Parts: structure tokens; sequence; C-alpha cells
């Protein structure tokens, strides 16, 4: 609410500095005076919850009574037609603002801190699970010769992308808490492109697992030729190369720049950025979400259409993939919707309940990576055994 | 995902 008011002071100030007449100068002043009075009413973060009559609080409030006074002065001039004089008077109050009140602003809200700590918690929590949980999955598959299944080789691929994903989390946590990116450009590039690799390689593998189940079920004759592990490895590598059609351009495009007191990691789309940004944001929604989903739904639709333990086994393994597919969807469906709203429907983007909910369901996205290894070891018996065998 |  206050930074909003401080925003309109600054903005109206430079409207006066670019003005050509008394009316439009006057109007601007009259806005600032309102801004400065609703700002005076407000308590700022540096003064989190001091005595409503502490020296520092009395002193902050004073700064505004001063500023207002000066606005009523400039407004007396503009009223009398004295434009330039009103403009000069406006110049001196930018300073009088900064000299007195500015020392009270800039700090982070206690709520905001709480969010940051809450995130760091969840992140650390996800991170400790997923990073562990998928290193196990990756270790378990390679080590034990008994585990080289076509579908399991695809899982390896997921456990890899998920692992890589969950290695970036503490860096994001530190970025949130300390309000800056202290890790340098290379690692900025590393972290973002990893975040994109994670989305595509996952959803492409999950499409190919689905394609895999389908040929398994509906074309068991044909399957024997295409359902080998060596080939799954090949498709895994294809999934990665293909994904690099989106991952490498981000690798280059991602960069580190200083902005308004901090260092921030971000994407740099060739101008127009806001357009190309949307372009990509749509493609990621189509080609890493709906379009692969439609394929999966088809694959699964068709399977609605042999020995004792093998028929039971297919069912169990097939039913596993649907859950991980579904579990995936429900984790990412929230955030993929939110981002498309965020970048098309102009809602209110600074609200507590909004920002939190966004962050609190980006978190769900990343929670998908810690969930996976659990689902593997609770819906696959061989995984269930291995995980409680170790310890 | 996502970011600036
Ligand atoms: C949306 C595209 C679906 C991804 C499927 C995939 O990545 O498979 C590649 C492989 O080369 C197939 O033979």
């Amino acid at each position: 609410d206050l930074e909003d008011n401080w925003e309109t002071l600054n903005d109206n100030l430079k409207v006066i500095e670019k003005a050509d007449n008394a009316a439009q100068v006057k109007d601007a002043l009259t806005k600032m005076r309102a801004a400065a009075l609703d700002a005076q009413k407000a308590t700022p973060p540096k003064l989190e919850d001091k005595s409503p009559d502490s020296p520092e609080m009395k002193d902050f409030r004073h700064g505004f009574d001063i500023l207002v006074g000066q606005i009523d002065d400039a407004l007396k001039l503009a009223n009398e037609g004295k434009v330039k004089e009103a403009q000069a008077a406006a110049e001196q109050l930018k300073t009088t603002r900064n000299a007195y009140i500015q020392k009270y602003l800039g700090a982070r809200s206690a709520s905001s801190l709480a969010l940051a700590i809450a995130i760091t918690a969840l992140y650390s929590a996800v991170c400790a699970v997923g990073l562990l949980g998928n290193v196990l999955v990756m270790f378990g598959i390679v080590r034990y010769t008994k585990m080289k299944t076509a579908t399991n080789i695809y899982i390896f691929n997921l456990a890899l992308a998920d692992a890589l994903a969950t290695s970036t989390l503490p860096f994001q946590s530190a970025k949130y808490l300390m309000e800056t990116w202290p890790f340098g450009e290379l690692l900025c590039k590393a972290v973002l492109s990893i975040d994109y690799y994670n989305m595509f390689t996952s959803i492409f593998t999950l499409t190919m697992m689905s394609v895999d189940r389908y040929i398994a079920v509906c074309h068991p004759v044909k399957a024997l030729d295409f359902r080998t592990p060596a080939k799954a490895k090949l498709i895994n590598i294809c999934i990665w190369v293909l994904a690099s059609g989106v991952g490498v351009p981000i690798m280059v495009m991602a960069v580190t720049r200083p902005r308004d007191g901090a260092v921030v990691c971000m994407l740099q789309f060739p101008s127009p950025s806001w357009y190309w940004d949307t372009v990509t944001k749509i493609c990621v929604f189509l080609f890493a979400f709906v379009v692969p989903i439609l394929i999966i739904t088809v694959c699964y639709g068709l399977m609605l259409l042999g020995s004792k333990e093998k028929d039971r086994s297919l069912r169990r393994i097939t039913r596993m993939v649907l859950v991980v597919v579904g579990a995936f969807v429900v984790c990412w469906a929230p955030i993929h919707i939110f981002v498309i709203v965020w970048t098309l429907v102009d809602i209110d983007r600074r609200d507590p309940l909004v920002v939190a909910a966004l962050h609190l369901c980006i978190a769900l996205g990343y929670a998908n990576s810690s969930l996976n290894p659990v689902l593997y070891a609770f819906l696959d018996e061989n995984f269930k055994r291995c995980f409680r065998q170790l310890c | 995902y996502x970011f600036f």
C-alpha cells in the first residue's frame, strides 16, 4: 500500500517536470498530496510494530507533515498560474522527501519474510527428499542387474531430471531469503535451463512411457521388437536432445544483471521481449503440457480394450504409470494454469493471498520431484523392497 | 518454473 503511494509521488513529480501548463501541474500536485497523507497514516516495515508514539514513529510521521506543507506551497503557485515557479518548488521536495522519509523505507515486510522462510522450509524439505530419493532410484536401477526393465529405464530418466531439478532448490531458497542472486552468471544459466529441461524431459518421458504401455498392451506381438532396454536408452537420449531444442536457447538467453539494488537472474528475449516471452510461455503450455497430454489420453483411451502372473504384472505396472502421470498433472496443472492467467489476465499481482498461493503452488510443482521416488517405492514391489532393504 |  505504501510503496504504491511512494510510487505515485515519484511518477507525478516527473509529470510536473515534463509539463507544459498550470492545470496539469496542479492536478499532479493534488494527487501527490493525497498520496502523502495516506502514506503518513501507514506504518512502514523498518518500524515493524514499534510504539505508535515512539520517537522514530513520531519522526517518520513528521517527514510527511513537512512534505504535505511543501505540496500546499507548490499548489499555491500553480493555482496562481506560476508554472515554472511551481515546478522549481516541486524539484526541492524530491530532496526533502529523500532527506527525511527515505531512511524508513525499502525493508521487507514481516509477512514477506515469513513467506520466504516458509518457502525455504518447503524447498529444503522437498530438496532433502527428492535429491536423496532419486539418487537412490538412480543408484538402485544401475546397480541391481535385476532391474533393467524398458519402463524402468524411462523412470531412470525422470529420477535424473527430478534430481537435477531438486539440486537447484537451495540456491532459489537463498535467493529468496537474502533478496539477491550471489552465485554468478554461469550458475544462473545452469539453474534456469535445468528448470526447463525438467519440464520437457519429464513430460516427454511420460509420453513415451505411455506410448510404451500402449504398444505393450495393444500390440504385444510388435512390442517384442521395439520394447528393448538399449532402445529405451536411445529414446532417453533423444528426449534430451530434442528437449535441448528448448533448453540450450534458454542456456544462452538466461543472464545475470544488477537491478534496483540487487543482482537478479533472468531471461533475455530478443526484442520484443514481452512478446517472445509470451510466445515461449504458450509453447511450453502446448508442447510440454496439453499436446503431450492429449497423446497420453489417447494412449490411455485405447488401452480400455498372456499368463497368470504376467497379466497381473502388466496391470500393476500400467496402473503405476497412470498414477505418476496423474500425480504429475495435479502437481503441475495448478502452476501451468496460474502462469497463463498471470501472463494474459491482468489480475492483482501484489496481494498476500495471491503471491503466496502462486509461490505455494510453484512449490507444488517442485514437490512432484520428491513425490515420485515415494510413488515408485510404494507402487512397485521391487522398488518397495530395495528402499526398506538398504535401511 | 516460471520466472522473469
